[PDB]
């Protein structure tokens, strides 16, 4: 795509469809939701994209393998729920690249959304992704300054994007989730407090909840009508949001956001803003010998296309 | 010339696509077998220079000059193997073709037939050594450092290039062959004073002039070892080519001008070695030491006579090569301590002998101990001097005592008494730092056999 | 090779040079000359070409 | 082994064709330009 | 000169003067900008009516068309500006600086 | 630019005090045009606020001025030496001394002094030997 | 030890 | 004291670098004066007018 | 290493000009190069005028 | 200014014909190697700046480059010799034509001359 | 192994081409500057039996 | 740089409205034409500066 | 902004500067103004923003009064002369009157006050057309009005633009702001030998032109429009930040590289007319200029500056617009010396 | 402040790993190669045959063409009775004083 | 980094920061008189040669006959064992 396409005569409007229609699933930890996600995107034929992770960007580009932690991330949710409160800030440097992984996300489903003209069903969003840091911020796992930053990247980067059409959210009381956290057995999980479940959860219902019921309507499920998929299946297909930025949007302004995803630099651009948070600031000798190792990688060498040691050949006249 | 030329051109391509080991012996080949071919140019008939091409001559001055930077770029090319070994082999390219890109600016500098030429390739070495001192110093002052020596040359250059055009328009030509054979006059006049200052001021800032010299011990202690070398080996120098090729211009008017510069220049040598008695850096104490010899090359070049410019060539040349030496000795108990102190590192004469001997020699070529060649140029320095005035031999006397002073001064601390019990990562010199200080001192010694060679065009 | 070669080859380098100086002088001169009196090619400003007027009867006689 | 196909991927045969006879053509007018050239002039000049 | 070219070489100058010197207000600057414009053509046109060159008496015209592109593009810009600000103060023009 | 000749036309080191006159004048409207100027880029509070601005920047201005051409001049007459850039040197000088005094600042009072003075020193050079800060295209 | 490079506080400077 | 301090580290450079250093950085605060009203610097365009106009004829 | 921080760099930004460090500055920078001027300046002059005379004895200085 | 206003030039025309006359600059003109030369550099910073292997990759794209460069080239060396030739035939066309402007000088020999010495002493 | 050998050690030609090169391009330019090959008041003489040029 | 290319293609883009003295409609001539012509027909390839 | 219509917006700015190059008559010299106005106001704000829509007021309020200016001068002169060709000016004042308008339209101070704020205001695409196409059109009318210059005023507005061009930006840690006032002092120096010799002006124009593309397209690539963002770059991408250091160079004027090539013609044509003065007092001045591309390029290449935990998502995508031009750009702003005598080409 | 990795201990010596180090590099071959090079491009080659040839180099600074022509001169000058150094640089005759 | 030596104290918590930073009693820490000289917050420590102090003390550095830690004298280079010497003299 590119301004001569648009001269072309290439209109995303046209390519939207009914099928169009960004869902996003969201809950508390281990609410169920990617299971109800993944069954809505079955029963509609909508794209499904599991939750966005630390490695998504690894899935995203090359071999897809999942990167070292170092080359990738320099973050470990595991560490978090064993040290929450570790003096070397894994915890904002996890949140800042779960938020950046998200805003990936987000960007490749939109593209995903324009280009093909099917929905996708994302479990939790950049929208969404505030919840862990106010339960964060709440505990006393980050520091104050760390939601500053946070919200400077929020407010430049997400205004760009178009907000998801129908919010679903699978609301799963806390108990039960320890509950359910204990029988999935994960050892790092159970050290999970149940003030950070409860914060999560004061915060989507408190600020997600309402700020999205604004935009759009939002459908809340409990566990049991969770379940259901087709009932929610219908519930969706049987929704009218005339209001909302959707509609709104023309040619001009899906050619805009049509652009701005194809080219990924350009939505995580802000991400790297220069505020010098002792949290997500590497040192210059780390950050050159981090950067040498990935450029030793496989494939990570050259453009796409162009390492000769992963296979690429013709590289002469490519 | 293109014989030396072309080959250093080659050498770029050579280090860039030489494998990621070979990269050091590759250059380091060939660039002794330039520096051999280059030997070549020290044969000069008398009368008249070696007009190889319109663009390019050489003199009996220009001469030595070269072989020097073509003996310099593989020393340094030694001397940075050992700090930049962590280096990505990208880095380390690039390192090698800034000395080599310097090498040939160098080259191109004192074979250039045209003011205008050498003015622009003269301030094109500025960018290869400034990027050297700015990316791979080893501290925080390096960026200050590049900085001060920057602005100091370019404020010092840039009256000279409007000089240069003006006497392009009035002359004609500012080939060095055309401008002395016609070489009118000058008037004393304020537009002629102002002339002169513009022309020799660029040249006086490059050689460390007192009051001028701010920039060369930023310079020399931040900036690393092969920088070190080049500049105070061959960028010294340069100014004092520059001054005597430029002095033909400035005929009469230059016995009115000298006497402020004639002054700076003689207490300034007493200053600065008096400045070496007291000083805690080794490398700062090596600069200032540099700064005081070239401050008798000065002298010798603003007197203007037939003795005093033979011993400025001599000098120049001794100068370099011992400087040189000197910033590679402080180097190998920099890199082995990591600190300049001089203090902190004691003894070392019972931990490395042969290190001590290459100290010893140093020192006693730096304080001119006869038949050095650097006694050779500040004897015939002291000469004309004398007959130019005969009160000069008081502050050179002066000077030189102090120079004794402080040479054997820093070879008694740094060489001699208690071994610094706490530090113990001194080891056994490598074959290559020994061979480096020899390739410093063997050509410095066999210069002294056949003087002739160091002694310019007025021999 | 023997000194003659340098010797004539100085002389060559030097007469080109002199011509050079010489040719730079008389330029600057001529310039000089031509910029205050336009009278040469140079320095020749463009005036309003006289093809433009119309000579034709016009509507009053006294033009 | 990337996930996606490289965007260059296989070569543009079409694209290097096109470069490799405009290059081609460039230095063949070149050519005869200067042949034609040192004509004129030997022409004009005798 | 008669002085009727010294009236509106004045009333050029004065039009310049007070745009050149705002108070608040950009309407009164844009006000000044369409006044040069008058005095530019009344001006050209008393030039051109006298001197008998017929084929320029046009040249007020396309001044006149070229100026009132000019006031609707100040008038195009003093909208936008207001509605970023509430107002067409020019000391809300601060955010750029130096 | 009649000022400037007025300045020039009474011959150095003669009429000493209306040299000094033509200075100040000169000095008065140099600070003038600098007063408008900070005024312009610099709003004063008040008009009264204005006033005082400008009065100190024209009557800095003015004496540097007139202490430059009555040290000047006083110095072509006692050398009787006319034509020696040193007076104007010594006026510059003085001028700086003036101007850190009005700035109450030793540091001012000696980087102007020497700056100031070799200006004059130069500008006295230029009146000699015909330098021409701005040349007529002659080509 | 290793060449000096740019810290927050310097590079906060700027 | 004196060769190593009060004139190396001290005066020469507060001569030659520091004060030249110190007049550029006053006058580019001067310029740089970071307030940008159209109002104030078009009123110095007036200014400059009327000056080039008298002296420049 | 504080030793040679004070030594070197902290003098500059610990310095301010004062009626003593100005003094001492000006006599002990330019009072010697303006005595040497002057003993060099007037030696020079004497040996001109002596040699313009024809009152020097070179008989055998033929080596400057 | 200056050859802008030469009478009979045509406007828009990069080599008039009478440039013909000139000699053609020769095809190994170290001019024209230096322009081949910055078309060299310009594909192999092309490559670096695409992330290609900057000394193998695209060899027809460093081709197309360095053709261009030179195709380019030589015609601003055609030019720019017609240019310099130009100004010459004027300024000896307008020496010949104003002689009194240009007056040939009594020619003496050093010894009838006397230039005055200054010692270094 | 030859190969291997040359193929990751040609880089030791370049510059000794260079001197080479170097050698000619200086034998050319000597070429352009023969001006005064046997004109001088020094160094003229008749040219000795089968020779053409004294390469001056 | 005033590429002339109304001279160079033959077209008269605006030449026309240059002068007074130029061909205007039913030949109105200009109060000033017989003046303008003679000074035109006078600085006519002489150059600027000799016609001033 | 649909993109025929941005294509159509820029090729009506191109040909209004056609028109202003290309035009004998002033009422045609002054319509092409008047489109380049036009048709340059959306383009500033193609990116709605606030500092978008105060950059484009101030711009037009400035090119306006230029404009207005521009035509007064050119009435005068019809009074005075009734020529509407562009030749000799016959009117004093309205040369003085068109002088100032040009200069205020180029941005020379003391009519630069509006270089940096609009510069900042626009994004880098819109910087790069304003700082490098929409100086052609007033240049090349002084240029063809130089004889009329009075000497005095343009060379006091070029010291003076030079001037505040160096002071400026040493002042300044935003990008945009650094490369305004590099403009004013480029343009100081072009219009400093436009009443000596307009072939160096126009070769000291396409230099500059050619190392502010390089600059801009270099920023753009890197998506940095400060220091900071700038220093992150070395990080992500060394090869664009060491290119960078190289055109900042050029930019300073160093020898060899393709910048001192201007300065240098230019100090020679001044000193051909016996300007000695002036050409030593600018060079000097120049080194303000130097000192804050050296300490860019000491913030973005030379010196490694603290990178942040994210950038390693960036690591592994890739650029995905290519500027075609940008490495022939480089080569001619940083290596064209050894070319200068085809200075006689634009002769 | 930041993360940044711990400062690399004192670089290993290279005798630890090869204690026949030489130095030059970390590999011995290489080493061994380069101390080679080192050794005898500049000892044996540079060193020792430039400075036969710089002391062989052709005398054409003519000192012994100068010392045999002024052997001819003082016997031819000595013979004849001429004073052995003429005053006059050049001859008197060919001057023409003003 | 505190360590590094600072301007010269003027209160009294400011002297105390010093003397604990030259690893100094705060009554034996005064700091040179700040006149301009550049010394600013390095102590005045008392003028006496290296060759006073006692020999047989283990001194860390014993060529020097300094203590590791130990303020270090501003002349200290000058008041070496080989250099001006201060020792009480029988006359």
């Amino acid at each position: 795509y590119g301004p001569l396409a648009f001269v072309l005569g290439e209109r995303t409007t046209r390519k939207l469809t009914e099928t169009s229609k960004v869902i996003t699933v969201d809950g508390n930890i281990c609410s169920g939701k990617g299971r109800l996600a993944r069954e809505i995107a079955e029963k509609l034929g909508l794209r499904h994209f599991p939750e966005a992770g630390i490695h998504y960007a690894d899935s995203t580009t090359g071999d897809g393998k999942p990167l070292d932690v170092q080359l990738s991330g320099n973050c470990s949710l595991e560490k978090f729920y064993d040290d929450p409160k570790s003096n070397d800030g894994n915890s904002y440097r996890l949140q800042s690249w779960l938020y950046a992984s998200r805003l990936l996300q987000y960007a490749d489903a939109l593209e995903h959304l324009l280009s093909t003209g099917q929905g996708v069903v994302l479990e939790r969003s950049i929208y969404s992704d505030f919840v862990f840091l106010e339960a964060m911020y709440r505990q006393g796992f980050i520091r104050k300054q760390c939601v500053e930053h946070y919200n400077e990247v929020k407010k430049v980067t997400a205004c760009e994007y178009l907000p998801p059409h129908v919010v679903v959210y699978v609301d799963v009381p806390v108990p039960e989730i320890q509950s359910r956290i204990q029988k999935k057995g994960n050892p790092h999980e159970m050290k999970i407090t149940a003030a950070y479940l409860q914060d999560i959860e004061n915060a989507y219902k408190k600020t997600f909840l309402p700020e999205m019921s604004e935009k759009c309507e939002v459908l809340q499920y409990s566990a049991r009508e969770a379940e259901d998929a087709e009932k929610v299946v219908e519930d969706i297909e049987y929704l009218k949001c005339d209001k909302g930025p959707w509609p709104d949007q023309d040619d001009r302004t899906f050619h805009r956001l049509r652009m701005l995803v194809q080219n990924k630099l350009e939505v995580l651009n802000y991400t790297t803003i220069p505020v010098y948070l002792p949290e997500i600031t590497i040192g210059a000798h780390q950050s050159d010998r981090v950067f040498q190792k990935f450029t030793e990688l496989p494939g990570r060498k050259y453009s796409p296309g162009y390492n000769e040691d992963v296979g690429d050949k013709w590289i002469w006249l490519k | 010339m293109l014989k030396i030329i072309i080959p250093t051109t080659m050498l770029l391509p050579m280090t860039w696509m030489s494998k990621h080991n070979m990269i050091w012996i590759n250059a380091t080949v060939h660039s002794l077998l330039i520096s051999l071919i280059s030997l070549s140019l020290l044969n000069q008939l008398g009368e008249n220079s070696l007009n190889f091409s319109l663009t390019f001559f050489s003199d009996s001055l220009s001469a030595p000059l070269l072989v020097l930077t073509t003996w310099l770029l593989p020393l340094m090319l030694m001397a940075s193997q050992s700090h930049l070994s962590k280096e990505t082999t990208t880095r380390k390219k690039l390192y090698i073709t800034m000395l080599i890109l310097l090498q040939l600016f160098l080259i191109m500098t004192f074979t250039a037939t045209e003011l205008i030429l050498f003015y622009i390739l003269f301030e094109a070495t500025l960018v290869p050594t400034l990027i050297i001192i700015t990316r791979w110093g080893n501290q925080t002052e390096r960026l200050n450092a590049g900085l001060y020596f920057l602005f100091y040359t370019l404020a010092g250059s840039l009256p000279l290039l409007v000089a240069l055009v003006y006497i392009q328009n009035t002359t004609g030509s500012l080939n060095f062959l055309i401008i002395h054979y016609w070489s009118h006059p000058l008037s004393n006049s304020w537009s002629n004073i102002f002339m002169w200052l513009a022309c020799i001021m660029a040249f006086m800032v490059k050689m460390p002039l007192y009051g001028l010299h701010l920039w060369l011990p930023k310079a020399h202690v931040e900036a690393p070892i092969a920088g070190s070398m080049v500049l105070a080996a061959v960028l010294l120098k340069l100014g004092g080519y520059g001054m005597m090729r430029i002095t033909t211009i400035l005929n009469p008017l230059t016995n009115y001008m000298a006497y402020p510069f004639l002054m700076l220049s003689m207490w300034g040598m007493i200053m600065t070695s008096s400045i070496c008695l007291r000083q805690t850096d080794l490398k700062s104490l090596i600069a200032y030491s540099s700064v005081s010899h070239m401050a008798l090359v000065i002298v010798a070049i603003m007197i203007q006579t037939p003795w005093s410019f033979m011993g400025a060539t001599a000098l120049m040349i001794a100068h370099g090569l011992t400087s040189s030496m000197l910033f590679c000795l402080a180097n190998t108990n920099y890199e082995r301590v990591h600190s300049r102190t001089m203090i902190l590192a004691r003894g070392l004469q019972t931990l490395l002998p042969l290190m001590a001997t290459w100290w010893l020699m140093a020192s006693l070529t730096n304080l001119a101990l006869p038949p050095s060649i650097n006694l050779i140029g500040e004897l015939f320095i002291i000469t004309a001097s004398f007959s130019w005035s005969n009160i000069t031999i008081i502050l050179m006397g002066m000077n030189m005592m102090i120079t004794a002073l402080y040479s054997l001064y820093m070879l008694i601390t740094t060489q001699r008494g208690k071994y610094t019990h706490h530090i113990n990562n001194i080891k056994a010199s490598f074959t290559r730092e020994n061979a480096l200080m020899a390739l410093h001192i063997l050509p410095l010694l066999l210069l002294t056999l056949n003087p002739k060679m160091i002694l310019g065009p007025l021999y | 090779d023997g000194p003659e070669k340098n010797y004539e080859k100085t002389m060559a380098i030097l007469q080109i040079e002199a011509e050079k100086a010489e040719l730079r002088l008389k330029e600057l001169e001529v310039r000089r000359l031509m910029r205050a009196r336009g009278d040469g090619p140079w320095y020749q400003y463009p005036t309003i070409d006289k093809a433009l007027i119309d000579h034709s009867p016009k509507t009053t006689p006294d033009n | 082994f990337y996930i996606r196909e490289p965007p260059h991927g296989s070569p543009d045969w079409l694209k290097v064709g096109l470069t490799l006879g405009t290059s081609v053509f460039l230095w063949i007018y070149l050519i005869k330009q200067h042949k034609e050239d040192v004509l004129e002039y030997k022409r004009r000049n005798g | 000169m008669p002085l009727v070219y010294m009236n509106i070489i004045m009333a050029f100058a004065i039009a310049l003067a007070g745009l050149l010197m705002y108070r608040s207000h950009l309407m009164s600057s844009l006000l000044c900008l369409e006044g040069m414009m008058l005095s530019l053509f009344i001006m050209s046109t008393l030039i051109i009516l006298n001197t008998h060159f017929t084929l320029a008496n046009m040249m007020p015209i396309i001044l006149l068309v070229f100026a009132a592109c000019e006031a609707a593009l100040g008038l195009s810009l003093l909208v936008m500006v207001s509605n970023t600000y509430g107002t067409d103060y020019v000391q809300n023009l601060n955010l750029l600086q130096c | 630019k009649t000022l400037l000749h007025k300045y020039s036309d009474i011959p150095e080191g003669t009429e000493c005090h209306r040299k000094a006159y033509a200075s100040t004048s000169i000095g008065g409207a140099t600070g003038l045009i600098v007063s408008a100027y900070s005024i312009a880029l610099k709003p004063p509070a008040s008009f009264l606020e204005g006033v005082a601005r400008t009065g100190r920047y024209t009557f800095t201005s003015a004496a540097i001025g007139a202490i430059f051409g009555l040290t000047s001049c006083i110095s072509a007459q006692v050398r009787e030496k006319p034509d020696d850039p040193l007076n104007y040197f010594i006026g510059g000088c003085a001028g700086g001394l003036t101007l850190g005094a009005r700035t109450r600042s030793y540091g001012i009072g000696a980087a102007a002094c020497a700056y100031m003075g070799l200006t004059a020193a130069l500008v006295k050079m230029g009146q000699l030997e015909g330098w021409q800060v701005f040349a007529e295209p002659k080509v | 030890a290793r060449q000096w490079q740019p810290d927050v506080e310097w590079a906060e400077q700027f | 004291k004196s060769a190593s301090s009060l004139l190396d580290l001290i005066w020469l450079e507060t001569i030659l670098p520091k004060t030249t250093s110190f007049i550029q950085m006053k006058m580019s605060i001067m310029v740089s004066n970071q307030k940008g009203l159209i109002k104030l610097y078009f009123l110095s365009f007036l200014i400059t007018i009327m000056i080039s106009m008298t002296l420049f004829n | 290493i504080r030793w040679t921080y004070a030594r070197s760099a902290n003098i500059y930004p610990n310095f301010r000009p004062t009626p003593k460090t100005s003094l001492l500055g000006a006599l002990f920078g330019i009072g010697p190069l303006f005595f040497w001027y002057y003993v060099f300046k007037t030696d020079r002059d004497k040996k001109e005028k002596l040699i313009q005379e024809g009152k020097l004895d070179q008989t055998f200085n033929i080596s400057y | 200014t200056m050859m802008s206003g030469r009478p009979g030039r045509v406007p828009l025309q990069f080599l008039p014909n009478e440039a013909r006359s000139l000699p053609p600059p020769k095809l190994t003109d170290p001019r024209l190697v230096y322009m081949g030369f910055l078309g060299y550099c310009s594909g192999l910073i092309d490559n670096a700046i695409r992330r290609r292997p900057v000394v193998s990759a695209g060899l027809h794209r460093q081709l197309l480059y360095v053709t261009s460069f030179v195709f380019f080239g030589y015609y601003l060396l055609k030019r720019q010799d017609y240019m310099y030739a130009l100004r010459d035939h004027d300024m000896f066309a307008y020496v010949k034509s104003h002689p009194e402007d240009f007056p040939e000088k009594d020619k003496k020999t050093y010894g009838e001359i006397l230039e005055e010495f200054h010692p270094v002493r | 192994n030859v190969l291997q050998i040359v193929r990751d050690h040609w880089v030791h030609i370049l510059v000794p081409v260079g001197f080479v090169f170097g050698c000619y391009l200086d034998r050319r330019s000597d070429e352009k500057l023969t001006a005064f090959r046997n004109k001088s008041l020094l160094f003229k003489r008749e040219l000795r039996p089968n020779e053409e040029v004294t390469w001056k | 740089p005033f590429f002339d290319v109304q001279k160079r293609l033959g077209l008269d883009l605006d030449r026309w409205m240059t002068i007074q003295s130029a061909e205007q409609p039913h030949k109105i001539p200009g109060r000033c034409h017989a003046f303008e012509k003679e000074w035109i027909e006078c600085a006519h390839g002489i150059g600027g500066i000799r016609a001033e | 902004m649909n993109p025929i219509i941005y294509t159509t917006l820029i090729m009506t700015v191109m040909s209004g500067t056609m028109l202003v190059m290309i035009s004998s008559h002033w009422l045609l010299i002054w319509i092409g103004f008047e489109m380049n106005l036009l048709a340059m106001i959306p383009v500033l704000m193609k990116n709605f923003n606030p500092r978008a829509t105060e950059a484009a007021t101030k711009y037009f309020l400035t090119q306006a009064t230029a404009s207005m200016m521009l035509m007064m001068a050119i009435i005068i002169n019809l009074l005075y002369s009734g020529q509407w060709t562009i030749t000799k000016m016959f009117n004093p004042v309205a040369m003085t009157m068109m002088t100032m308008a040009l200069a205020m339209k180029l941005g020379l101070s003391p009519f630069h006050f509006w270089v940096p704020e609009v510069t900042q205001g626009i994004s880098l695409q819109a910087g790069l057309l304003l700082l490098t196409w929409q100086k052609l059109a007033p240049l090349s009318v002084l240029c063809q009005i130089s004889q009329s210059i009075n000497p005095n005023l343009m060379l006091t507005m070029a010291m003076l633009s030079i001037l505040i061009g160096g002071w400026g930006g040493l002042n300044q840690t935003q990008l945009r702001k650094i490369m305004a006032y590099s403009s004013i002092a480029h343009m100081g120096w072009m219009t400093a030998v436009l009443p000596y010799n307009t072939t160096m002006t126009i070769l000291n124009l396409l230099i500059y032109i050619t190392m502010t593309l390089a600059m801009f397209m270099l920023l753009i690539h890197s998506s940095a429009t400060t220091t900071l963002s700038l220093s992150h770059t070395w990080n992500k991408m060394p090869v664009i930040t060491s290119l960078m250091m190289v055109t900042l160079l050029s930019m300073g004027g160093l020898p060899p590289l393709s910048g001192f090539m201007p300065k240098w013609m230019i100090i020679q044509e001044m000193t051909k007319n016996e300007s000695i003065i002036m050409p030593t007092l600018m060079a000097m001045t120049a080194l303000l200029n130097l000192y804050f591309y050296m300490r860019l390029a000491y913030s973005s290449s030379l010196t490694m500056f603290p990178s942040t935990n994210n950038m390693k998502m960036k690591w592994q995508f890739e650029h995905t617009k290519q500027m075609k031009l940008l490495p022939t750009m480089i080569v001619l702003s940083t290596l064209v010396l050894p070319m200068t005598p085809a200075l006689s080409s634009l002769n | 402040i930041r993360l940044q990795e711990d400062p690399d201990p004192e670089d290993e010596n290279l005798y630890e790993k090869n204690p026949d180090s030489h130095g030059y590099d970390k590999d011995p071959i290489v080493d061994l190669w380069n101390m080679r090079v080192v050794f005898f491009f500049g000892f044996s080659i540079v060193l020792v045959l430039g400075s036969t040839f710089v002391a062989y180099l052709p005398d054409y600074r003519m000192q012994e063409w100068a010392r045999r022509e002024a052997e001819r001169l003082v016997k031819y000058r000595e013979a004849n009775g001429l004073p052995l150094m003429e005053s006059n640089c050049f001859d008197p005759n060919k001057i023409q004083l003003p | 980094k505190d360590m590094f030596p600072g301007p010269y104290p003027k209160t009294p918590e400011e002297r105390a920061a010093a003397a604990k930073k030259y690893n100094m009693r705060v009554e034996d820490y005064e700091p040179y008189p700040d006149d301009g000289m550049g010394y600013g917050d390095y102590p005045k420590l008392p003028d006496r040669s290296q060759q006073e102090r006692d020999p047989w003390y283990d001194w860390d550095h014993p060529d020097l006959r300094l203590n590791w830690g130990e303020p270090i004298h501003w002349d200290l280079d000058m008041y070496i064992r080989n250099r001006v010497d201060t020792s009480p003299t029988p006359v």
